[PDB]
């Protein structure tokens, strides 16, 4: 997160890390045995971290469960970045409390302007890299489908929303990717793609999850 | 660290 600020310890209780041996991209608890993610983060084994803020140090309040199972949106296209989104079923329930909670789908998509946080772990800086050891946050506004659009002219699908400032300094970048973004309580988005991070007029590109909530459900049931 | 595997 670039231009973000050090979330309260905790205060983000559905965001996850994915580690492989070291953190790789985020994640957000939907239900205690599936965590949502992006299908570009896949890699064949993951290791689901809840409930961490600092990922250096245990510090206690912290469950580590192995993903079981691990689906990625069957229509995930490469090339476009259409359809970004995974999900990965732990192999133990995670235990919800205070540190560790669920995030709610959708009930419908968000207007324009809507406010919304954005957190993860990945790279801090908008020259060079820094990656933090504490969770960093970021209000942004979603952006109209005209900014949307106009920022990447004929890569925005009907599945994407730009979330963000045109002005830049304010963005997600590599390592925050398959994290939350939250507005009014509702998961309504997924970091997926930008071009680069916090650069102006290129606001950061997310999986609009509203569309998603039936494939998200049929999939848990199956499984 | 700390949990491990198997899966
Ligand atoms: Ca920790």
């Amino acid at each position: 997160i670039v231009g973000g600020y050090t979330c309260a310890a905790n205060s983000i209780p559905y965001q996850v890390s994915l580690n492989s041996g070291s953190h790789f991209c985020g994640g957000s608890l939907i239900n205690s045995q599936w965590v949502v993610s992006a299908a570009h983060c896949y890699k064949s084994r993951i290791q689901v971290r809840l409930g961490e803020h600092n990922i250096d140090v245990l510090e206690g309040n912290e469950q580590f469960i192995n993903a079981a199972k691990i689906i990625t949106h069957p229509n995930f296209n490469g090339n476009t970045l259409d359809n970004d989104i995974m999900l990965i079923k732990l192999s133990s329930p995670a235990t919800l409390n205070s540190r560790v909670a669920t995030v709610s789908l959708p009930r419908s998509c968000a207007a324009a302007g809507t406010e919304c946080l954005i957190s993860g772990w990945g790279n801090t800086k908008s020259s060079g890299s820094s990656y933090p050891s504490l969770l960093q946050c970021l209000k942004a506004p979603v952006l109209s489908d005209s900014s949307c659009k106009s920022s990447y002219p004929g890569q925005i699908t009907g599945n994407m929303i730009c979330v963000g400032f045109l002005e830049g300094g304010k963005d997600s970048c590599q390592g925050d990717s398959g994290g939350p973004v939250v507005c009014n309580g509702q998961l309504q988005g997924i970091v997926s793609w930008g071009y680069g991070c916090a650069q102006k007029n290129k606001p950061g590109v997310y999986t609009k999850v509203c569309n998603y909530v039936n494939w998200i459900q049929q999939t848990i049931a199956a499984n | 660290p700390d949990a491990l595997a198997l899966a």
